[PDB]
Parts: structure tokens; C-alpha cells; sequence
């Protein structure tokens, strides 16, 4: 079960093993370094007599063409466990966080799993309750389904991921993963470790209901690759148990530049845009784990980063197809003291059909982005015009929109410490009985500014009684 | 007629039982048989058959 | 009459084996790459055999795989399970056999792997015939001129885009526009029109093959549907092979039958769910195999992949059994970039096109049919006379009115006959939306366009004309049963507006009219 | 030493060859036994390799010299992976057995033996990419010809 | 419940099993030479 080294190209490592122990096609390598440390191969091609190509997971600046590697049979193993639970992961489950390594104890499992079977699929789409009123309504969320957030610094998304945590966390058990792919290491980590640490619910913070896997983009492309199925491991272990588990994979599209990398170095004939052949098929391993099954449901909420702006590149493409949501997040709304950066529109879900959520959700949604679907137009003849003075109607829509566009703000638990206003929680229904209610005309005696940071209609009421 | 059908299909189920109960006691069988002797003589007609 | 049991067996027992020993040629598996095997020396096997990978220590079950590469002192196979169990050096077996699938009777409400095999989990397939994939086309002098409507149940489609029983239509659009949408309003359309409409679905997510089966039990239509599913966790040789399985069990439909509502129904409907999704599964295989690439590195032969799954899509004469089968195929564009290879390619293969558009699906138009540039080359003779006679003022008026849809802001400051075509145009657009799920009948498509080219829902305002169908066919429905009947049984004369007909339709209209406020 | 190669392997392959083509007619024999026997146009080394083994009566182990003959100007890496399947384990001489009916396959190539104890009887022989399966083979197609 | 007539079918071991073993296990699979004493009862107690 020990093999040498015979070729070292960058972060591609041919290895010859005895004919008949050769290591299986994802089995890790384990190269040992001399200061006492391991360097974790994993294999991608078995091929020759006993040789074994794999891709480094590790700088490989000081390995010769003889070092022994001992094959450890099966894949990465990845703890998982409730131990594994607020710390921070690398891909190869070593703990990077300045606490201690995970004892010897806690259940290790293949980073490489089946996705479920087709007849454990739900055969009706449930919809996902998270509490924010925009989220609920415009973009509602798939038990089990994977949603994308469009939207670059500054716009609240970490807020936006700490409250999503905090809702599932309480309303449900809601333990959370969050796998930054490919992110720059000052943002993903001590940005996000820190304000998840700050933030705070029910004496708990975000950070401790929390795992938290890291492939940053210092990282050579197998660990970016693999850091996705590493979270998916432990996300599946407490799906197992029937808990609801909600994964953020921050730049999921970085998971497929890792794979064009590996390939490109795997020597793999290049497909479309320089990327790999086996695009589909990488991205359905890892978009198929994330499922609502009869014991539980894996939610995602992923990020998606577009090269330039082009969503028919080979790899945004590829990532909509295994898309149930999107939420645009704009610079706009943000700077306009809207903590909940959500657009109303650009911001879609194939949940939002009368089947699923609802004829009444869905009438009301329709109404709703309907005085928007010309984004108040009108805010162009506004420029022109001056409303005409007045609008002979169209003045009484203005107001309806900047009223919604006001009320889709939400105070959020997880700024209930910094900008001290206590976080409310919107179900669903509230969501779209006050927006139903307030479209009808109920909304039309309360001035602006009175729907600035409420969760209900009726909080907006006691409001102007008070 | 789709009782008729499953009649039919019973039919055949049990004649594929009966198939699979004489295969494997077949199995069960003989397996002493070869352990008492022959063990090598079924070795060397195959050693002749190459 | 256990004797017969005991005398059909200990006959063939005694007499109905050779049991001689005999080399057997197996191979070696020398190189085990991205679901790519090699085979070392393998003989006597076909260009597209199976081969089975037999147990081995630590796998108690077979993962079977295509010997798509028969090279020199190599067979490059790919794998259709999972790779990660396949080492160097493990041996296989080649079973003489070109994939079957099983079809017939047995396979009907069922959810079946590309290879045959159930995956719903309701027991083994009931079957005694296989047939294989890859076979050769019907045939030139097979067929018959399409006459046969295929009734999608979308006013669109089946007025201004015909589809008929053995035509090839694509639905062609970008992203999520409802394509799959409109093949599953299209099969919840034949639940008693005779017809065995069958769902590929290569490359779809597990999560949304379930749901579409869900919708399809929830509305029963899935005692006529054969689903095949290659989902997008499963090997690039399963996606590569579920649109040939499904059509061959198409094909059994179409040139032997299946009792289907007690009557032998010969024609089936089959949805590849993507092509866009089977050419990618292809390209992949390909490029693993290290084949030479062509333009967006999918190989050269990839209009043939596509061009033999779409010509056995056929509608046989009367010589040959006079069964039919209807293709849909799928393709996700990007960016409206029609003009991408594979889109070309089955737009080229196609008999006519459902263009898709991204802009009508989010403007409201939820159909977001483009009929400017959707065709129908089968044209008329893939509808029915009634609707034919119908849909022509239909035609004509939308195509009008998408020559002045620059105007429709500024329609007040036009031409009264400007103004009128622009209104018609707009009335006409908002009948042809459809919600999902509720596919109209013949009969009630064809007195909505009736009640629509005559001047009847003029005085109706245009955001109320949705509502105004919704309410007319329910009066229909529930007041005049009979001419609904009526309009359906001479649907097929030659001059359908007969004057009894003419009058029943009238007066409904006229009373439901007279009656309602809108 | 690299250009040892082709003709030290040819000379090898050579003798390796006619030893054991010789191996079936020089039998049992003698120094003038086998050079009566043993054709002499063949190598100068092959005819007193052929003869000197028969000498000292080791003429039976003279084949398998023959085996280490090829080896002696080769890597000897392409042996045969001869596998033996069978249910019963065997002993070490039902190994030497099979590996001295098995030589008839080139010579005493590498062989692996395994259990597989779902067999009975029998024994399943694939050498290189010809298997001959004659354990459960019987039972197997006496269940298709039932069903 | 009429598919209890399968099961009143297979109660004739005596009939079919039995010679069927015998055969199976002699004739074909093996040589003629099956002489071992115990086989009729293992024969009866698997197939119970
Ligand atoms: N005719 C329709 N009526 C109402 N809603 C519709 C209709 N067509 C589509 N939709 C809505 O759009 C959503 C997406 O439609 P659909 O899944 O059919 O699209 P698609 O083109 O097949 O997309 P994908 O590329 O994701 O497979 C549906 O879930 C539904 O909410
Ligand atoms: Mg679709």
C-alpha cells in the first residue's frame, strides 16, 4: 500500500503503486513531508501498470521523485459530526480554526457520496420559510432547492446569510454550513468570522450554529474543487438525522474554475471555453446532494460570480441549470437605507406558480411588481414632466410602490445589536396578507417612512394608532 | 382480464421459485459430495480441458 | 395440474444444456480515467456492445459499460454506472448483445433508467419483448403525409403552430420560459385522445424529474406516460442513451401497439426534455474518449446523434401498421443565440420550431410563444378543418398587429384603423395567455377563436379577456353543453361553419354576452 | 548494457524456444540420450544446455530453465497472470499442480490463486484474456434452461 | 386468495423436487456417480 512518486508537474502528482494495490480513482495519497505534516493527494486517473495521476491539494515546492505515498484506501475523509460544529474546515477536514484538532473520536466519512435516490425526491415542491417578507414573496426558496444572489460588497448579503442561519436555527433546529469556494481570504474569513461571532440570537451566536469549510483562492485547484463536497459531507450528515440544513457555497462558479483548472493540468482534452469536458456531470455530483428528502432537506443559497457580465459563459450557465432561485441584491436599495438589498424585481423563482405557494400568493406577488414592472415608469416622465404637475391616477401608483418598496425592509435579529431595533420574524402568510392588504388600500392612510422598518401590516398599524 | 393476467404471472412466478429452490438446494447439495471426494478430479478434467 | 411443471422441467434439464467447457475471450481493465476504461485485448466485441464489468471482491453488483472505441489492442469503454468501483486490471466480460430496452404494455406509468430498469421503486418491469436501440430509421417510402392533429391544448401551438402525429416540432428557448412546461401541458392534453406520450428528461435534476412525474400522477396522465429519466448525477453514458431508449420505446408503440383505455393505441408522443443537455452528455463522452473535436469542441458527428434519434420520429402508411411517433424536442438556448451550434443543428433536423423568448415570459405573456419566428412546415394539414378555418383571421390579425407593436403606447394618437388593428392585436395576445396546467379542448379552443375573429370580445377590455375565456368556456361547459358536442363532431367538415353550428355558437355567445358585465 | 537488449533478448527468446520445444522429445534422457534426441543445429549454448541437464538426469526441470531463460536477458515482467479460482482451498500440491499444467500456457507464469467459495467444485482458469469456467457454469445454465 | 393455488401447487416435493435434485445434481452438473448417504435428507430439510 505504498507507492514512490514518479512525476511532479505543479500540483499534478504521478504516482507508481505495486500492480496489485493500486488506489482506487478517489482515494487520497498522503505524501509525508519530513517536518512531521502530510501532504493529502487525491487520485483522478488510474492508468500505466500500478500509476496513479492525482492532484497535489498542497504546494508541492518540496517533494523529489522518490518520496513514498501510502494510499489510505478509501476517499477524504471528512469529520463529521455535532463536534464539527462551529469551526472552521479546510478541505481535508483539518480544522484551521485556533482551537484544537478534532479528537479521534468523531465520525469520519467520504468526502464522495451518492446524491439520493430518485425515489426519495419530494414529488411536490414545498416552499422554504425563511421570515424575510421579500424573500417569502417575490423569490421564495425550495426545500431542497438552490437559490443565487447576484450582488457584489456593501449590499447586506453577509447580513442577509447571519439572519438566514438565525431564522432556521430558531424557527427550525436549522444547523448551517457555509463553503467559500474560491474567496478572497479577507472577505470569507475574519469578515465573516467576526461578524458571525458578533452576531448574536437568543444568547447564541450565529458562528456556533454554524460549520464553516474554506477553499480559498490561495488554495491549489483541487482544494477549491473539492471543498464544495467537503461541506456537502457535513451538511448530509445532520440531513441524516432529519434536521433542515441550510449551505451557502459562496462562489459556487469558483468550484467550476477550480475543475477547468484540474483538468487543464490533468491533461484532459479542453471542451467549449477552455473548460473541462466533464462540466455537467462535475456540477450535478454536487448539485444533486443538495435535495429535500423524506428525512431531510438541504437548502442552498448559493453566490454566483459572472465573469464581465456574461451569464452564457459555459459555467454561469451551467450553474442556472441547477438554479431554483435568484435574488439582486443592487447598490441602488442599499444605499437608499433598505437593509434587505433585495430587488423586487430581477429577482425570480419557479416556486412562484398558484400550484406551490398559492393562488393568493401568487395574485398578490403578480400585483406586487406590477406597479414596479414599469419600476414606476413613471419616474422617467417624473423627469420630464414633473408627474405633469400631477399623474391623473398614476400619482396614487407612485405612492403604492415607494410605500412596498419602503415596507420590504425588514429589521433583522442579527443587527438588533448594532442598529437597536429588535428583529422580526414575517411568516409567510402575514408576508402576503399584508402586502394583499396593503395593495387594496388599507396602506393608503399611513404617510411614507411609517412602513420604513416594520415587519407586518398590522405592526405598521399599532404604529400609526400609537 | 388483468386477474387473468396476474393468474398467468403467479404461474410463472412459481415456476421461477421452484427454478430458484432447486438451484440453490442443488447448490447445498453436492458441496459435501465434492468435499467427500472428486475435489480433484473435477481439477484435472478442467486442467485436461485447456 | 403440477405434472405439466414436472414434465416442461427434468426435459430441458436432461437435454437442454451443452454444459462443455470453452475459452471465453474477456478483457483487462488497464486504465481506469473520468468514467473511461480501456479493456486491454477484448475481441469479438461489437462497435456498441455492453459489456459488464463481473463481480469482483468488495462489489457484489455489475457496473455495465459501452465499448464505444474498438481501437487497436485497446477498447475504450465508456462506464455506465460509477467509475469509482472499475480498477486496473479488474476483467470484463463482453455480453454479445447491442442495448435493449424493454418495451410493450408492461411500461407504462413507469419510471425506467435509459437501460430498462425502474427507478420509481414500485417493482420489476412486466415485459417480454426487447427492443434495441440504434436502429435504422422507418424508412422513405414508410410513411404518409402528417394529417393526424397532435392537440397541445395551448391555443397558441395548436392554432398558429400546428402539430401533427408524426411531425417533429422543437421547443426551442433560453433558460426557464416553459419549455418543459408546455411538453407536460401538451401530455396532460392526451388523456383521451389516444396517444402514449413518453418523457426522456436527459440531464434534468432528480428534483424536477419527480416533479414532473408528481404533476403527471396528480393529473393522471401517468397511465398512458412512459418517463425515462438521466438525471445529471448519473454518468454521460446514461445521458448519452436515454433519448435513443426512449424512442425505441416509442417506436414499439408506434409499429405494434398497446391497449391502452381497451383500444390499440399506435401512436405515441415522445419529449426529449434537453438535446442541448444530451449533446453536452455527448460531447463530454467524446472528449473523454479523446476523439477530435469540431466547432464548440463538440464532435463531428453530432448532427448525425442528433439526426438519428429525430428520424425515427415518423407517421407510418397504412401498409406498414399506420402508427405514428411525435417528437419534442427541447434545446436551452443562451441568450437567444440561435444561431449556436446545436441549436442550428436540431433546428436544421426539425419539421418546425416553438420559439421561447425570454422577454414575453417576463413581460406577462406566460406562453411566451414568438410567433414571428416560430414555423410550422406541416402547417394545416396537422389541424383539424374546424380549426383551420378558424385560425387563419387569428393569424392574419396578430400578424398585423406585430407590424404596428412599436405603436401600441401610442395608440391614441393613430388612425382609427390603425387603432382598431392595434386593439384587435392586443385582445388576440391577452386570449392566447394561458395559465399552466389547463389545457383547452379542440372544441374550446375553437369557439374562443370563433368568438375572438368575429367581432365579440371588442366591447370587452383587454386585461378582462383572459377572465372573459375563462368565464365563456365554463358557461359552455355548464349552459350549453351541446354545442360544445356539437363543434366537435363536425369538426373534421370541410366547411366547418355549417350553418347549425353557426347559429349554436352564435346564440351562446350572444347569451353569454347579454348576461355577463365586464 | 542498453545494447545488450536486442541481441542478448533474441538470443534468450532463442534458446527459452527451443528448450521448450525440445522439453517433449528430450525426456528422461542422457548426455548422448539427448544429443541423439535434442536437435543440434540449434544455439551452441541451447544444444549444451539441452545436454548437460539431461546428464545429470535434471532434463524435467530443463523446460522450466527454459522459463528463467527468456528472463535472463529481459525485464521477465510479461507473465501471464494465470488467476486459479476455486471454492475448495488447495494445498500446495494441488498449486504445483496447476502451475505444472498450467506451464502448457508460456511457461510458469505468474499465477494467483483465490477462494470464490460460491463455486463448487471445479475451477475457473484465466490466463491472460481467455478465461475456461467449469464450477457453477452447469447449475447456472441449467436454471436459463428451466426459466 | 385464489393465488393459494400456487401453494397447493408446490406441496408435491415427493413429485418434482426431489428427482429434479436428483437428476440436476447427477446427470448433468456432475457424473453419474452420486453416492454419499444423507443427501435425500438434506434434500428434504432444505427444501422445508
Ligand atoms: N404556461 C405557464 N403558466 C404559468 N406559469 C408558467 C408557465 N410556464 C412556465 N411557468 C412558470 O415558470 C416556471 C419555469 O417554467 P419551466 O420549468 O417549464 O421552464 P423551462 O424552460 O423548462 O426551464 P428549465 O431550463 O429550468 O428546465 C414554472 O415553474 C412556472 O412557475
Ligand atoms: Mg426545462
Amino acid at each position: 500500500a505504498k507507492g514512490v512518486i514518479q512525476e511532479i508537474i505543479g500540483v499534478v502528482i504521478r504516482a507508481k503503486f505495486p500492480e496489485d494495490e493500486v488506489p482506487e480513482i478517489y482515494n487520497a495519497i498522503e505524501i509525508p513531508l519530513g517536518n512531521g505534516d502530510r501532504l493529502v493527494c487525491e487520485v483522478q486517473q488510474q492508468l500505466g501498470n500500478g500509476v496513479v495521476k492525482a492532484v497535489a491539494m498542497g504546494s508541492t515546492d518540496g517533494l523529489r521523485r522518490g518520496l513514498e505515498v501510502i494510499d489510505t484506501g478509501r476517499p477524504i475523509a471528512v469529520p463529521v459530526g455535532p463536534a464539527t460544529l462551529g469551526r472552521v474546515f479546510n478541505v481535508l477536514g483539518d480544522p484551521i480554526d485556533g482551537m484544537g484538532p478534532i479528537g479521534p473520536e468523531v465520525e469520519r466519512r467520504p468526502i464522495h457520496r451518492d446524491p439520493p435516490s430518485f425515489e426519495e425526491q419530494n414529488t411536490q415542491a414545498q416552499i422554504f420559510e425563511t421570515g424575510i417578507k421579500v424573500i417569502d414573496l417575490i423569490a421564495p426558496f425550495t426545500r431542497g432547492g438552490k437559490t443565487a444572489i447576484f450582488g457584489g460588497a456593501g449590499v447586506g448579503k453577509t447580513v442577509v446569510i447571519q439572519e438566514l442561519i438565525a431564522n432556521i436555527a430558531k424557527e427550525q433546529s436549522g444547523f448551517s454550513v457555509f463553503a467559500g469556494v474560491g474567496e478572497r481570504s479577507r472577505e470569507g474569513n475574519d469578515l465573516i468570522h467576526e461578524m458571525k461571532e458578533a452576531r448574536i440570537d437568543e444568547n447564541t451566536t450565529v458562528f456556533d450554529k454554524t460549520v464553516m469549510v474554506f477553499g480559498q483562492m490561495n488554495e491549489p485547484p483541487g482544494a477549491r474543487l473539492r471543498v464544495g463536497l467537503t461541506a456537502l459531507t457535513m451538511a448530509e450528515y445532520f440531513r441524516d438525522e432529519g434536521r433542515d440544513i441550510l449551505l451557502f457555497i459562496d462562489n459556487i462558479f469558483r468550484f467550476v474554475q477550480a475543475g477547468s483548472e484540474v483538468s487543464s493540468l490533468l491533461g484532459r482534452m479542453p471542451s467549449q471555453v477552455g473548460y473541462q469536458p466533464t462540466l455537467g456531470t462535475e456540477m450535478g455530483e454536487l448539485q444533486e446532494r443538495i435535495t429535500s428528502t423524506k428525512r431531510g432537506s438541504i437548502t442552498s443559497m448559493q453566490a454566483v460570480y459572472v465573469p464581465a457580465d456574461d451569464y452564457t459563459d459555459p459555467a454561469p450557465a451551467t450553474v442556472f441549470s441547477h438554479l431554483d432561485a435568484t435574488i439582486s441584491l443592487e447598490r441602488s436599495i442599499a444605499e437608499r437605507a433598505i437593509f434587505p438589498a433585495v430587488d423586487p424585481l430581477a429577482s425570480t423563482s419557479r416556486i412562484l406558480d398558484p400550484n406551490i405557494v398559492g393562488e393568493e400568493h401568487y395574485r398578490v406577488a403578480q400585483e406586487v411588481k406590477r406597479v414596479l414592472q414599469r419600476y414606476k415608469d413613471l419616474k422617467d416622465i417624473i423627469a420630464i414632466l414633473g408627474m405633469e404637475e400631477l399623474s391623473d391616477e398614476d400619482k396614487l401608483t407612485v405612492q403604492r410602490a415607494r410605500k412596498i418598496e419602503l415596507f420590504f425592509s425588514q429589521p433583522f435579529t442579527v443587527a438588533q445589536q448594532f442598529t437597536g431595533r429588535p428583529g422580526k420574524y414575517v411568516p409567510v402568510k402575514k408576508t402576503v396578507e399584508s402586502f394583499a392588504r396593503l395593495l387594496n388600500g388599507e396602506g393608503d392612510h399611513i404617510p411614507e417612512s411609517f412602513f420604513y422598518m416594520q415587519g407586518d401590516f398590522d405592526d405598521v398599524l399599532a404604529a400609526y394608532e400609537a | 382480464a388483468q386477474a387473468e393476467q396476474e393468474r398467468i404471472r403467479m404461474l410463472s412466478e412459481a415456476k421461477s421459485q421452484i427454478a430458484d429452490l432447486v438451484t440453490l438446494t442443488a447448490s447445498r447439495v453436492l458441496g459435501a459430495e465434492l468435499q467427500a471426494r472428486g475435489h480433484d478430479a473435477l481439477i484435472a478434467e478442467s486442467l485436461a480441458a485447456l | 395440474i403440477t405434472e405439466e411443471l414436472i414434465a416442461r422441467l427434468k426435459q430441458g434439464i436432461t437435454s437442454g444444456v451443452d454444459l462443455q467447457p470453452r475459452q471465453v475471450n474477456v478483457g483487462t481493465v488497464i486504465a481506469v480515467g473520468d468514467g473511461v476504461a480501456r479493456l486491454s485485448g477484448l475481441d469479438q466485441v461489437v462497435a456498441s456492445e455492453i459489456v459488464e464489468f463481473p463481480p469482483k471482491a468488495g462489489r457484489n453488483e455489475s457496473i455495465y459499460g459501452i465499448a464505444l472505441n474498438l481501437e487497436q489492442d485497446s477498447v475504450a469503454a465508456i462506464i455506465l454506472g460509477d467509475d469509482e468501483t472499475i480498477e486496473e486490471g479488474d476483467m470484463v466480460t463482453s455480453t454479445g448483445r447491442v442495448i435493449s430496452v424493454p418495451v410493450g404494455q408492461g411500461l407504462l406509468g413507469r419510471v425506467v433508467n435509459p437501460l430498462g430498469q425502474p427507478i420509481d421503486g414500485k417493482g420489476p418491469i412486466v415485459y417480454e419483448k426487447t427492443r434495441p436501440i440504434e436502429r435504422i430509421a422507418p424508412g422513405v417510402i414508410t410513411r404518409k403525409s402528417v394529417d393526424t392533429p397532435v392537440q397541445t391544448g395551448i391555443i397558441a401551438i395548436d392554432a398558429l403552430i400546428p402539430i401533427g402525429r408524426g411531425q417533429r416540432e422543437l421547443i426551442i428557448g433560453d433558460r426557464q420560459t416553459g419549455k418543459t412546461a408546455v411538453a407536460i401541458d401538451t401530455i396532460l392534453n392526451q388523456k383521451g385522445q389516444g396517444m402514449v406520450c413518453i418523457y426522456v428528461a436527459i440531464g434534468q435534476r432528480r428534483a424536477q424529474v419527480a416533479q414532473v412525474v408528481g404533476t403527471l400522477e396528480r393529473f393522471g396522465a401517468m397511465e398512458y406516460t412512459i418517463v425515462v429519466s438521466a438525471t445529471a448525477s448519473e454518468s454521460a453514458a446514461l445521458q448519452y442513451i436515454a433519448p435513443y431508449a426512449g424512442c425505441a420505446m416509442g417506436e414499439e408503440i408506434m409499429e405494434n401497439g398497446v391497449m391502452l383505455n381497451g383500444q390499440l393505441v399506435k401512436d405515441a408522443l415522445i419529449v426529449y426534455d434537453d438535446l442541448s443537455k444530451h449533446a453536452v452528455a455527448y460531447r463530454q463522452v467524446s472528449l473523454l474518449l479523446r476523439r477530435p473535436p469540431g466547432r464548440e469542441a463538440y464532435p463531428g458527428d453530432v448532427f448525425y446523434l442528433h439526426s438519428r434519434l429525430l428520424e425515427r420520429a415518423a407517421r407510418l402508411n397504412e401498409e406498414y401498421g399506420g402508427g405514428s411517433l411525435t417528437a419534442l424536442p427541447v434545446i436551452e438556448t443562451q441568450a437567444n443565440d440561435v444561431s449556436a451550434y446545436i441549436p442550428t443543428n436540431v433546428i436544421s433536423i426539425t419539421d418546425g420550431q416553438i420559439y421561447l423568448e425570454s422577454d414575453l415570459f417576463n413581460a406577462g405573456q406566460r406562453p411566451a410563444l414568438n410567433v414571428g419566428i416560430s414555423v410550422s412546415r406541416v402547417g394545416g394539414a396537422a389541424q383539424t378543418r374546424a380549426m383551420r378555418a378558424v385560425a387563419g383571421k387569428l393569424k392574419g390579425e396578430l400578424a398585423q398587429f406585430r407590424d404596428l407593436a412599436a405603436f401600441a403606447q401610442f395608440a391614441s394618437d393613430l388612425d382609427a384603423t390603425t387603432k382598431a388593428q392595434i386593439e384587435r392585436g392586443q385582445r388576440l395576445q391577452e386570449l392566447l395567455k394561458q395559465p399552466q396546467y389547463q389545457p383547452l379542448p379542440v372544441e374550446d379552443q375553437v369557439a374562443v377563436l370563433y368568438a375572438a375573429t368575429n367581432n365579440y370580445l371588442d366591447d370587452v377590455p383587454v386585461p378582462l379577456i383572459t377572465k372573459w375565456r375563462d368565464d365563456f368556456l365554463a358557461f359552455l361547459r355548464t349552459a350549453h353543453p351541446e354545442v360544445r358536442k356539437l363543434i366537435y363532431d363536425n369538426r373534421l367538415d370541410r366547411k366547418f361553419p355549417t350553418p347549425e353550428v353557426k347559429e349554436a355558437l352564435e346564440a351562446a355567445i350572444k347569451e353569454f354576452k347579454a348576461t355577463s358585465n365586464y | 548494457r542498453a545494447l545488450a537488449a536486442p541481441l542478448v533478448e533474441a538470443l534468450l527468446t532463442t534458446a527459452a524456444e527451443q528448450i521448450r520445444a525440445a522439453a517433449p522429445r528430450i525426456a528422461g534422457l542422457s548426455a548422448s540420450e539427448a544429443a541423439a534426441v535434442l536437435p543440434a543445429d540449434l544455439l551452441p549454448q541451447v544444444r549444451n544446455f539441452l545436454l548437460t541437464m539431461a546428464k545429470e538426469g535434471l532434463t524435467g526441470e530443463l523446460n522450466a530453465v527454459a522459463a528463467a531463460l527468456p528472463g535472463y536477458l529481459e525485464t521477465g515482467s510479461r507473465a501471464v497472470d494465470a488467476s486459479v479460482t476455486s471454492a475448495i482451498e488447495l494445498s500446495a500440491e494441488q498449486k504445483e499442480r496447476i502451475t505444472r499444467e498450467l506451464q502448457q500456457r508460456y511457461g510458469d507464469v505468474h499465477v494467483t490463486y483465490h477462494v470464490d467459495p460460491t463455486l463448487i467444485g471445479g475451477l475457473i482458469i484465466r490466463v491472460g484474456d481467455q478465461v475456461l469456467d467449469n464450477s457453477l457454469r452447469a447449475r447456472l445454465s441449467a436454471i436459463q434452461r428451466v426459466l
